[PDB]
RNA sequence: UAGCUAGUUGGUAAGGUAACGGCUUACCAAGGCCACGAUGGGUAGGGGUCCUGAGAGGGAGAUCCCCCACACUGGUACUG
RNA sequence: GUAAGAAUAAGGAUCGGCUAACUCCGUGCCAGCAGCCGCGGUAAUACGGAGGAUCCAAGCGUUAUCCGGAAUCACUGGGUUUAAAGGGUCCGUAGGCGGUUUAGUAAGUCAGUGGUGAAAGCCCAUCGCUCAACGGUGGAACGGCCAUUGAUACUGCUGA
């Protein structure tokens, strides 16, 4: 295999079905001051059957795009 | 149809040649796939500088060399090593 | 100051406004001129500077100031400016070259030829 | 030293107000130097140029001071501000020359120094870019000097 | 382009005879123009001692302010002393070596028997004036020109010139400690560094 | 407080300038390693750990010369503040005083100087730098 | 320039395309983005690179090479 | 390669200070010059001409657009009593920073390996055009990204 990329967030609403919204924050150095910086990014994932709510921490992979802004699914919940 | 042949490189009035495979569809300086030789016909004994360990391979792999580039793969090698089955 | 401010909004770089403007960027302009006459410096200077109200091919109507002595300049000719402003005349912010299309150079020259647009004797 | 030559850096005409009219008066800065290890600097006042001149040396011959010149320039990197100006002396060299302003070249090349970089970020008085120029020079110590002031032979504090 | 201009001139201009030591040298060594034998202005300024010291160099040699600068900025990529390194290459040049090898008792003269296919360098002859001699190059003259009026008229610790075979293998390129010349270089350094 | 490291040289650096003796800083174990290093390379006479206290106190003893005393210290500043984290590799750590002065690196084997951890090829944060 | 989006957001079945997919249709729910700058307006092809500068940076994207868009102005399909 | 013949070939800018180079003649706040200071009202080193001098050179000056000098938007690398600059004062949301010790992970940080970072271009070294420009070869660089293996001193997270 490949073994495709995988992010680890945290679920920021689920009001949709079948399919949740997740937010990861990195910290990045700033380009000129060299200051870390968190910034956010909310990705789209694939629920099955409607376990998580908000405020866990799951893990989500890339997969083949099951719809339009969606490409991942959640695979490894750690955390609620 | 990927073709094994010269990229001129040199300069005006000294041409300088590189035996490299690449597209047919591609421009005669521009892209290219890998540089396999060189070709220097400004002396006499017309140097090369070949390459048989990608040249065969190449050949295997389906490339298509003209007239000079097999005029000039034919005095170096890798012709009478590639036909060796 | 605190990094977290810059951070947040960095430093403002200014534009450095130009000088010559109502040329387009360009080095020289052709342009047609409407009224030549003569103006006053501010202070101390006392002179008589001629100048030309010229309108470019662009379309900006400016004030230039004729370099030299000896000139024709007719209410109606075929004028080259390039700039160059002068701190005496309030307003005229530009120079017209000598020796261009339809104006004069100047006789009696010898020093500074290749300016004033003068041949060489 | 005894070989000193001197070097005018700035004359400067000032005036007094009177009653009856303006009074002049010259006032000339001069750097005297023995080229080698040892250099000062000097003020002199007077009516004519040629007395001030003399004065300024006359008063700069005292008071000399010896700086360390490791090898032929400065040994590291240093700051000197007093007031207004800001001078930053740095090691550049064996050949490279000294890229220094108006007033520091007079001082860099009367003590001695033939290969550093000076940037005077500051004025441009000569009054107060001597004096700068003197203070970021007089802080400098070399490595014989660093080594016995902490206790530690001379190959701790290279390695 | 060559100056081709008066000699006397330019020394005495500078003070230094670098055109030979002779003739008008002496005999109003002061400088040239009738402002100049007078009483010169006394205070120069370090600019013009630096452009001054600069000049010395770039009209003993007769090399342009383009090829000077182009060949500073050549020679300050080594990473040794910037203006020995200079002087260095400034003296490697072709012309250079031939009127200090005797030929030419000037070197406006070797800027002038060198541009005519008079003299070979290692076999082929190179009539280019500004030929940077390598160290360990073999000068030779050609035996068209051999016999010549002014060559055997006209005819250091680094040039070993042999008279019989018209040698001179230039090798052991010299120091500054070794070169003659009065200029100096950190001048000239700063000065293009200004 | 804000930064107890730059407490520890502000500390050092008043005392320094007030021509005093010894100082009584708290104590933690990143002051005891700086103070460990500080005394390995000469510039403090010594050091105690003082017990008897909820955090523990370190008394150092400041070094002047026996004649025209010019501390040894002249200038011990940060480089790596609180609002603004300043890592390097092993090549890129600072050239304090033309070599002449030491730049404390916290490294990943432990607290070293900027000298001592390039000949061991690890990186690390620069955390402080003594002339 | 503080609200924007109504096939818009997600799902269930079909039609499909080389290929997954609101790409399209039928049905259900009201979702989705937004101060870490949506939306709106002005300008602009992008990069390897060029100039300058001690460096950090700043200013441009000719000629050489790679990618994208276009062929009087617009739309549509066939052959392959 | 052979044969007459120095024959067939040097101009532009500047000269009061910045900035390298000064004397005279004519005009008398006029004509004019000028990047800034600013010169000319009848003894102008600043205007025009002549001589001399300086720089560059088959080029020399002006204009237009950029970078440096400008630490004049400052992370490197500035300030706020009187020169421009502390909000009229508190509370507090988002955010920024975090007293001591200890256990765990290793996200930031550091080190190694593999892949990539096209070619061309800059730099270094070396060869061919009589040198150079130019061209060939090699290295460095491409400060970056992905996967994996380690260290745990400092920051982040969890527990005490």
């Amino acid at each position: 295999r490949n073994l495709r990329k995988e992010r680890i967030g945290v679920v920021t609403s689920n009001k949709m079905d079948k399919s949740i919204v997740i937010s990861e924050v990195r910290k990045v150095k700033h380009p000129l001051y060299g200051k870390f910086v968190l910034k956010t990014k909310k990705y789209v994932a694939h629920d099955e059957t409607n376990d998580c709510n908000i405020g866990d921490t799951v893990r989500i992979s890339e997969t083949r795009p099951l719809s339009k802004t969606k490409c991942w699914r959640l695979v490894e919940i750690l955390e609620r | 149809s990927v073709k094994i042949r010269l990229q001129r490189h040199g300069k005006k009035g000294k041409p300088f040649y590189w035996v490299v495979a690449a597209d047919a569809r591609s421009k005669r300086d521009g892209k290219y796939l890998e540089k396999i030789g060189t070709y220097n016909p400004n002396t006499n004994p017309a140097t090369v500088e070949l390459n048989l360990d990608s040249i065969v391979k190449w050949l295997h792999q389906g490339a298509q060399p003209t007239d000079t580039a097999r005029a000039i793969l034919s005095y170096k090698g890798a012709l009478l090593k590639h036909h060796l089955d | 100051p605190t990094i977290q401010q810059l951070v947040r909004t960095g430093r403002t770089q200014i534009t450095k406004k130009s000088k010559s403007v109502a040329l387009d960027s360009c080095p020289q302009r052709r342009g047609v001129c409407t009224r030549v006459y003569t103006t006053t410096p501010k202070k101390p200077n006392s002179a008589m500077r001629k100048v030309a109200r010229v309108r470019l091919t662009n379309g900006n109507e400016v004030n230039a100031y004729i370099p030299g002595e000896g000139h024709n300049l007719q209410e109606h000719s075929i004028v080259l400016v390039r700039g160059g402003r002068v701190k005496d005349l309030p307003g005229v912010r530009y120079h017209i070259v000598r020796g261009a299309l339809d104006t004069s150079g100047v006789a009696g020259r010898t020093q500074r030829r290749s300016k004033y647009g003068a041949k060489r004797p | 030293g005894l070989e000193l030559k001197d070097r005018l850096v700035s004359v400067n005409r000032v005036t007094k107000v009177t009653k009856g009219g303006r009074a002049f008066g010259f006032s000339a800065i001069v750097v005297v130097g023995d080229e080698n290890g040892v250099v000062g600097h000097g003020l002199g006042k007077s009516k004519d140029v040629s007395e001030a001149i003399a004065k300024a040396v006359e008063d700069a011959k005292k008071n000399l001071v010896r700086i360390p010149l490791n090898g032929q320039s400065v040994p590291h990197e240093q700051k000197g501000k007093f007031g207004g100006a800001r001078v930053f002396l740095i090691p550049a060299s064996h050949g490279t020359g000294v890229i220094a302003g108006g007033a520091v070249r007079s001082v860099l090349e009367s003590v001695g120094i033939h290969d550093v970089l000076s940037k005077s970020q500051g004025s441009s008085n000569p009054h107060n870019v001597v004096k700068a120029t003197f203070d970021a020079l007089l802080q400098m110590r070399s490595a014989h000097t660093v080594a016995k002031q902490r206790g530690v032979s001379l190959e701790k504090v290279f390695k | 382009a060559r100056y081709t201009g008066p000699k006397t001139k330019i020394a005495r201009k500078f003070g230094e005879a670098i055109f030979g030591d002779d003739k008008s040298f002496e005999k109003r060594n002061y400088p040239p123009g009738q402002h100049g034998m007078a009483k010169k202005r006394g205070k120069k300024s370090e600019y013009a001692v630096q452009l001054m010291e600069k000049q010395k160099a770039k009209y003993s040699y007769g090399i342009l302010e383009k090829q000077f600068r182009n060949l500073f900025e050549k020679a300050s990529a080594t990473k040794g002393v910037t203006g020995e390194v200079l002087l260095q290459l400034c003296e490697a040049r072709l012309d250079n070596v031939v009127f200090r090898m005797g030929i030419a008792p000037s070197r406006r003269g070797a800027r002038q028997i060198v541009s005519h296919r008079h003299i070979t360098v290692n076999g082929e002859v190179v009539n280019i004036p500004s030929y940077h001699l390598k160290p360990g190059d073999k000068v030779a003259v050609r035996e068209k020109s051999k016999s010549l009026e002014a060559i055997e008229r006209s005819l250091y610790e680094w040039i070993t010139w042999n008279n019989d075979l018209k040698e001179g293998t230039f090798v052991s390129v010299p120091a500054r400690l070794q070169i003659p010349e009065n200029i100096k270089e950190q001048l000239i350094v700063e000065l293009y560094n200004k | 407080y804000t930064d107890p490291i730059a407490d520890y040289l502000t500390r050092v650096r008043n005392a320094v300038a007030a021509n005093h003796k010894v100082v009584e800083i708290p104590a933690s174990n990143l002051k005891k390693e700086i103070t460990k290093i500080l005394f390995d390379q000469g510039y403090i006479l010594s050091y105690k750990f003082e017990q008897n206290t909820v955090q523990g106190s370190i008394k150092i003893a400041l070094k002047y010369d026996k004649d025209t005393k010019e501390p040894v210290i002249k200038d011990i500043q940060r480089i790596s503040k609180p609002g603004l984290r300043k890592y390097a590799g092993a090549a890129k750590l600072p050239r304090i005083l033309n070599g002449l002065g030491i730049a404390i690196v916290s490294t990943s084997k432990g607290l070293m100087t900027g000298k001592q951890a390039k000949q061991l090829n690890v990186g690390g944060e620069v955390i402080c730098y003594v002339y």
